[PDB]
């Protein structure tokens, strides 16, 4: 990446904090409800009808768990975003159908996860390595796209 | 909004569109697959093949609600409330993407009516399509 | 369109930042300069370090704004008629930094408003500040 | 910047058709009157009214003719965009504060300006390579913004 020693140290140690459980499920549920029209690859998740129904949906709950987990890899190789997503980015395109575009969301609502978990915590200064990262993520992912 | 002058534009330029309609239309849905690859995520049925028929079909749709948008100038959001719906509820295709058609739409008409294509028409034109993509996404949340 | 729950949930929401919504105005424009620093482009004339006045005063400014938009979420074209004026024809501000100010904001609300900032609350405040964005520059052409 | 050698050739091909001076005024005059919020960095360019009044202003025909001419050069270093655009790159930033989303919108005017220009001798995949050059340009011109 373009993250500085400083910018790496602070992403690092935030992310050591964080609950991938809890956040990843959040992150997925927040985008189903912020971005409704992001529900269209998850028909058979079930009723997703309401926030609470998004926000309560075990199937949602998982899947924001593996896709958090994979980032949470991904960010153990922040010199080689590329290459670690190198696959998931042509699983993506070539079997799932996904816009990039969805990445971009997920990242900005994973950004007001954060902020809103760790409160404080989550300065300026933290908020522009992070966002440094998930358009890095975001990039990585959609990197194989043809 | 769209200004007296602008309907004026519009109404002219898609005036000369004619027959050519279709054409140009799937013309514009090509332009897009090959230059924002993006876009093809969301017709992962189609043949995206050069003289698809798929692309034909489409390209005939899109154009001919683009005209139907240009007959009911003063009450778009209720000539496209349908295709609103549709965008917003079933094919939930994400609204960046508007953008990118439009651009597309807008170099399809600039490599067909030179002598149209002034800058004034070109302004009207960009609003214009800038003003369909905000209905068909109007009701999205 | 803001639905009458989303304006419930903004106004619930804006109720509870009270007198702090200068200090979060300052907050998310500090946050908008460190992640999106092609914002700064804008600000040539600020002193733009932390803690700087100017950004301060205009952060209450900002605040200032949205209250008011709140207060007249039922009519905000026209509560803020002399804000997209000022935008559109003096500011220039480019259309596509909206959505980075809107962003920063929703993260300063998320970092001080936790029981607040419900999945529900979210929602609304984004299509809230959506809307606000789309006034500002309705009359940018 | 993945210009496969049959996209840079038919970028080349076409190049070499273009009147500069021409296509400049053109792009830089139809910049001004689609988006006009950009007239803002034009004060000092008299009238720009309306659109005859800016296509016919000396002043940007003039300086339409400088962004292409140093738009042209940058065609014949597609290897380092970011190095040739450099200085550049810096002085739009720091002495201008030219917001970079305008090299956005100027690339996709040039691309409109060289069909309305070439017809049907612009074809779908010349557009394509055209795509990835103004991306690249408006990269390069960004690039040295903080
Ligand atoms: C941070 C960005 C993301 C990462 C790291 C990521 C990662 C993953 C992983 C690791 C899988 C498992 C699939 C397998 O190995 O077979 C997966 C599946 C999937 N992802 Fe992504 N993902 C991301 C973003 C998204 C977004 C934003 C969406 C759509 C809103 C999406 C839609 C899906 C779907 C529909 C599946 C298939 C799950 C199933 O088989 O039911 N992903 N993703
Ligand atoms: C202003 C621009 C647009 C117009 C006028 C338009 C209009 C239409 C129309 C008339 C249809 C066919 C509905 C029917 O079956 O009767 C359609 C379908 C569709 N459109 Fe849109 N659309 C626009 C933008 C987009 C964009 C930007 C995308 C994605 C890049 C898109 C994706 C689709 C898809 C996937 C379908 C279904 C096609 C099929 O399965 O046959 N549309 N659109
Ligand atoms: C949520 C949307 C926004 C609101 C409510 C808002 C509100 C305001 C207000 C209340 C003022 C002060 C007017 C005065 O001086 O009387 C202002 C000025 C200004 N705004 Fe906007 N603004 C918004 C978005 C933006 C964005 C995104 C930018 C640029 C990145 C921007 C750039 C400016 C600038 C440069 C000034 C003048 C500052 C000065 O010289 O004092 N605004 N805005
Ligand atoms: C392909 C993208 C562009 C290139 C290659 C380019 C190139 C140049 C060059 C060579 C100069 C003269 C440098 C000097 O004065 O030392 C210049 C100046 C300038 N450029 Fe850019 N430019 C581009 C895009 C833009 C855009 C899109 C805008 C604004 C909408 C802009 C705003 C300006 C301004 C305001 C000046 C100074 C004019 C004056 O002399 O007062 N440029 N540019």
């Amino acid at each position: 990446m373009h993250l500085t020693p400083e910018e790496k140290s602070a992403v690092t140690a935030l992310w050591g904090k964080v609950n991938v459980d809890e956040v990843g499920g959040e992150a997925l549920g927040r985008l189903l409800v912020v971005y409704p029209w992001t529900q269209r690859f998850f028909e058979s998740f079930g009723d997703l009808s309401t926030p609470d129904a998004v926000m309560g949906n075990p199937k949602v709950k998982a899947h924001g768990k593996k896709v958090l987990g994979a980032f949470s890899d991904g960010l153990a190789h922040l010199d080689n975003l590329k290459g670690t997503f190198a696959t998931l980015s042509e699983l993506h395109c070539d079997k799932l159908h996904v816009d990039p575009e969805n990445f971009r969301l997920l990242g900005n609502v994973l950004v007001c996860v954060l902020a809103h978990h760790f409160g404080k915590e989550f300065t300026p200064p933290v908020q522009a390595a992070y966002q440094k990262v998930v358009a890095g993520v975001a990039n990585a992912l959609a990197h194989k796209g043809h | 909004v769209l200004s007296p002058a602008d309907k004026t534009n519009v109404k002219a330029a898609w005036g000369k569109v004619g027959a050519h309609a279709g054409e140009y239309g799937a013309e514009a849905l090509e332009r897009m697959f090959l230059s924002f690859p993006t876009t093809k995520t969301y017709f992962p049925h189609f043949d995206l093949s050069h003289g698809s028929a798929q692309v034909k079909g489409h390209g005939k749709k899109v154009a001919d609600a683009l005209t139907n948008a240009v007959a009911h100038v003063d009450d778009m959001p209720n000539a496209l409330s349908a295709l609103s719906d549709l965008h917003a509820h079933k094919l939930r295709v994400d609204p960046v993407n508007f953008k990118l058609l439009s651009h597309c739409l807008l170099v399809t008409l600039a490599a067909h009516l030179p002598a149209e294509f002034t800058p004034a028409v070109h302004a009207s034109l960009d609003k214009f399509l800038a003003s369909v993509s905000t209905v068909l996404t109007s009701k999205y949340r």
